């Protein structure tokens, strides 16, 4: 009697500590290549922003109206999306954004801040609503007239809550100096914010800008975190965008950045801006920069493991 | 790594579809192949443990460090595209020498196997047969197709046919 | 004559590449878990700031008078420690703050700046020793009299060591305008620091913040290196804390962060806040955030080790 | 791996409480039970220099990069918590590895220490004993407990009952 | 017939998983610790800056007028090189540095700014040429005579490229304020620079400095990204050093620190100061801060791989 | 691991400097040494395999996050250390645990290679020659030179000189 093994006439080449080039029996992948171009959300609460830019649903601009206090597991940003109305920007505003993805929506709160002998409510063309608007979270204070002046005041906010508050604020720079004049009156204008952890200084800059959206004038954007039980101040004189509502973080979510449409019907826990990966294999080469539960990346398009013996046919 | 597999005996059996391991006779009555069931089964669920051991999800959640949309900084992006690239190297290299290394021990795994199942028949038959090199025990008696079943089946008495054997 | 091996009643189970549970005769443990609640400093120089914060060492305020010159190899930072006494911050604090910890203590030596016509001994009721003082090692440049003007000033510094001098200088941003006016003068002020590889700029920002130890003003703390045969200039006018002294690094020391006592019964070199980790083990899951010489971190919490064969009993 | 060990051996001996692996006898003096001192010596070298080669202090030092009482700047804190993730799961990978991989070559070290010990012993033994394939050596020759010991001791002269147990 | 393996009466120790010191038949080294101490650039287009800093082939001092418009696959940083003449630093320094390194060269474009009653050229004895001179690339804006004032100015650049460009301006620091009325009249400036992903911002600051090359005023670099079809403003009211020529980046090179010689016999993938690691081994015990196609650093000094069965002599 | 070399064989040839393994004969003709060329062959082919799949370059570029003539910000700067730092362990722990695994595998495979030869030549050898235990094959037939050339050329006929062996 005799003894042997078995053997196929189409092995799979392998590689081992030896060689390179071994056929075997069987072998499978370990190296993940198959991707799903959408956004598999099965199951999660799933917030696509679109034309709303990720900061703007803090300030509120006419694109963000509808997600001023969202709550999501998933955060969706798109290549459309626009945080600004009126031409601005944000200051530490990567860090701003990777605060809220993470944050599980947004919840607002007024902060009642009252005044007196000023312009409170200034529009412009470019946030257009039923005509001239502004950010919906904030206030353009102007003055009473044409001209005038800016009286200083220092207005005060205690985060009544168990969680700290996001606070954002804005700074105008008009398109000349002119205009600085005919909205805040003449002077050198400053704000100064204060609190437990946090200590600036700002001043605004006049001067003329590119024409985005037709206009030369910029609108600066700050943020500082509040602690419970702890009082952000501002002492202002001029060129001040008060916040209106405080944001509060709701819990925990995904941020991820995408271009690809949303599915309900798949299941998935790593993402990219290319869609879903969908594996259970421990490594894969479509995305460096996958996000979520993923499979760490690898350089090695495949990468084939030996589940049988060594095939040697005849 | 254990000889037996690639090995002294020559090549394996495209006919034996039944398993991995098995017999193949010659004898007075005709030729038979039949798999062997226990090494088979014992190969398949070590290197099925192994897979399955391979085969796990990555529990930990990362997050979005860089922006696609809006570039970040230069300075600080430079230093996560270098962070990354490093672990890159880390994971390539991580996956590079665990496929080779369990690709090897499967290798010696399955011709280990069919050496200790070489073995065992080798144990069974202690003097009613001389093993040839090939992977053949050369009977010396008249072993019927119940004394063939009876090696498969581990039931071979070796004091049954040892004097009628001993004397060729 | 048979042969064969040794078996126990109750092995241990341990992993393997093919299985998950076989059970061996022996085994050991290779992730630690045990932790001393104590900071093990037998042998080592150590310094417990306790209610002085680190950086306060470098400006002195009255919890900070016995650590102005410290030495240590473990430097100990404590929650209840606080670098300022007048309500203030530093910039670039952290950085700063990791420059002290492996500094192996700081020597002092006088600056050598001389005033004339100037108020050189402004104190406060914050920073109370006898009376109201302030910081040791600095100086709040005030006015003559109780308005008067603030002559613009420059003063020059070499570092006459071997070794970078640490620079630290101080600007007061008072609780309004007519207290900068009163303090130093009507006008707008500028400090600019000058130096081979430093450049800058400052001024300040008057402004209600919050009442901090019932103050509403606030003190910036900024800070260079100042190399050997190097020059700082510091060109200023008003709202300026000189520096007195300069600061010197001793050599290197370990830094740690703890809420747990002292204890010179044991020894360790791996430190967390909540005590030390004392083990050979590779691995350890305590604490990723320790620091010093510690087994790497896994989330593991135990990996079996095989030291025997499979127990294989009846 | 090498098939003595859990393995044709049915199991393991509890009262041996004196090494690893031993030899137990049945004469006509008695019964008898033994420790074999250099597989087992040679066993416990090997597996506990791997032990005193894994076991090893880290003389690199690391310093603090986070502030656990006033929180640091959130996006290099997000960086460093990154980084800091992403090392995380390489150690955990690294450990995970390293304890299955040295396990499965402990497991299948002692194997391969008792397959060498009853290899030796198959060496001593000639002719005058015959395998029977579950760790023992049938012996065809009055062993007596001197026999014995010169087998233990590997002082068993194979000339000595050769042609006295060939005939059985 | 007997049979047996080989030995030798010299093996070589290695470790293994269970032992340390085994001694085997041959051997071989792991970690390479063989250094070149030349830059090996063998078929590489290389340029050694020398004197010239990598920051000034972008403004030019005199001694960058032969690296304006460089183009190389290595970059070659020396300890003499200077960015400067007239005394100064660049903000954000280190990036935009690395942003040179692996550009492959500059491609310089005039900007067409025109100016009218002001001084367009203005040169100092630090910057020699033929005589006094400047910066090549920018423009120090002054005033038409001794005094005077500086009218304010706007004036924009449009990249009309498809390829990003890089726009360095100048803000001038003079050693005190009668200097800063001497070259551009009494008052307050400002610069102020805008498009679709940068705001600032910007303001002077007169003071007396260390002299530097005999010299008490410091210089300011700021710089950008333009992105294709987009404009970048500069409005201005003085103490502007205006940017003549943008840049634009070739194609892709590598960037190294040195102080050895280059060496066009030998070739070289991994560089470090010291030389260059010409090796095949996967570890290297040179440099950990080696760049390029490198070993991967390691802290041993050797690593002994087995390429022989064990050495069992008599 | 496979208990031929270092090893029931007690040491090795330092005058058989023509391969890694061979045969050492002593007859009535006299006495010879050879080198075994298949044998030799495969195991510097799977260890000279080992060394050309360790040694490979690294096509993957790292530029500069450092400034050795102008040190970069404090706070970026420990990032940079700090994580560099982190990188250099792994790869320390990964060279270190990569050397001392291939040097086992590959000490563990020449012995195999010497098992592999030595029971080869048993398997050529069948009751014409009994093993020593100290890697000899004693004959019990005149084995001509060309009978010890057709045992180092796998020509050797079992049943040649069968009868005229078994009766010793
Ligand atoms: C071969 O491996 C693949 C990998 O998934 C598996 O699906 C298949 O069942 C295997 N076939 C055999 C015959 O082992
Ligand atoms: C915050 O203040 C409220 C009342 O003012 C008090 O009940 C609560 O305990 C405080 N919490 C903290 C953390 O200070
Ligand atoms: C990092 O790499 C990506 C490519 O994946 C590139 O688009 C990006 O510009 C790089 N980061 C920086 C700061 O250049
Ligand atoms: C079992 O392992 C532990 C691990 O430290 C050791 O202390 C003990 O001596 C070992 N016992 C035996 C019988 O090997
Ligand atoms: C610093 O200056 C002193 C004297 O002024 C001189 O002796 C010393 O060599 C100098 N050292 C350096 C590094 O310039
Ligand atoms: C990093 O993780 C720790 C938890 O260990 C957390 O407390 C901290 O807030 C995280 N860092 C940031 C910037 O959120
Ligand atoms: C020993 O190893 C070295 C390593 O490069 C090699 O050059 C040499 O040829 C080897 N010699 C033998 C006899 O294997
Ligand atoms: C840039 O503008 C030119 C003409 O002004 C046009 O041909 C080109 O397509 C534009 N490219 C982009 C990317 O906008
Ligand atoms: C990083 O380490 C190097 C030594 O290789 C040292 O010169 C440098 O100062 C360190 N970085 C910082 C920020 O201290």
């Amino acid at each position: 009697i005799c003894l042997g093994h078995h053997a196929v006439s189409n092995g799979t080449k392998v590689n081992t500590l030896t060689e390179r080039g071994v056929e075997v029996v069987n072998a499978t992948e370990t190296v993940e290549r198959t991707n799903i171009p959408r956004i598999c959300s099965k199951g999660k609460r799933t917030v696509d922003l679109g034309q709303c830019g990720l900061l703007g649903t803090i300030t509120g601009p006419p694109q963000c109206d509808q997600f001023l206090e969202f709550s999501a597991d998933l955060i969706i940003e798109r290549r459309e999306g626009s945080d600004v109305c009126y031409p601005g920007k944000f200051v530490n505003e990567e860090a701003l954004r990777q605060i809220l993805r993470e944050s599980g929506g947004i919840d607002k709160e007024a902060m009642g801040f009252t005044y007196s002998g000023i312009r409170t409510n200034g529009a412009t063309s470019a946030c257009r609503r039923s005509g001239s608007s502004f950010y919906a979270e904030m206030k353009w204070l102007l003055s009473n007239t044409d001209n005038a002046a800016f009286p200083q005041m220092t207005k005060s906010y205690k985060n009544t809550r168990k969680s700290p508050a996001l606070i954002v604020w804005g700074i105008h720079h008009s398109g000349s100096t002119a205009e600085q004049t005919k909205l805040y009156g003449s002077g050198n204008k400053l704000v100064t914010v204060g609190s437990s952890n946090y200590q600036q200084s700002f001043v605004p800059s006049p001067g003329a800008r590119t024409q985005v959206n037709g206009l030369s004038g910029r609108i600066d954007f700050h943020w500082l975190m509040l602690n419970p039980n702890d009082t952000v101040t501002f002492s202002f004189n001029g060129a001040f965008i008060a916040p209106d509502r405080a944001s509060f973080l709701r819990g925990k979510s995904m941020g991820i950045q995408s271009g690809v449409q949303v599915d309900a019907n798949c299941e998935g826990d790593c993402y990219h801006s290319g869609g879903t990966i969908i594996s259970n294999l421990p490594f894969q080469n479509i995305d460096s920069r996958a996000v979520g539960k993923c499979p760490r990346y690898v350089k090695q398009r495949s990468l084939l493991l030996a589940t049988g013996m060594k095939n040697v046919p005849e | 790594l254990f000889g037996a597999i690639a090995g002294f005996i020559e090549n394996g059996w495209e006919g034996l579809i039944d398993g991995w391991y098995g017999f193949r006779h010659q004898n007075a009555q005709g030729e038979g192949t039949a798999a062997d069931y226990k090494s088979t089964q014992s190969a398949i669920d070590q290197i099925t443990g192994k897979l399955n051991r391979l085969i796990e999800k990555t529990n930990q959640q990362f997050e979005l460090i860089d922006n696609e949309f809006n570039e970040v900084e230069k300075q600080i992006g430079n230093v996560i595209n270098w962070t990354r690239d490093s672990i890159t190297e880390v994971w390539s290299y991580n996956a590079e020498l665990l496929v080779a290394m369990e690709n090897q021990h499967t290798i010696d795994l399955a011709d280990s196997e069919m050496d200790k199942l070489y073995e065992r028949v080798k144990r069974q038959l202690r003097e009613n047969a001389e093993e040839d090199g090939t992977g053949c025990f050369e009977i010396f008696h008249k072993c019927d197709d119940d004394c063939m079943a009876s090696i498969r089946n581990n039931t071979y008495d070796h004091s049954k046919y040892r004097e009628e054997a001993m004397q060729n």
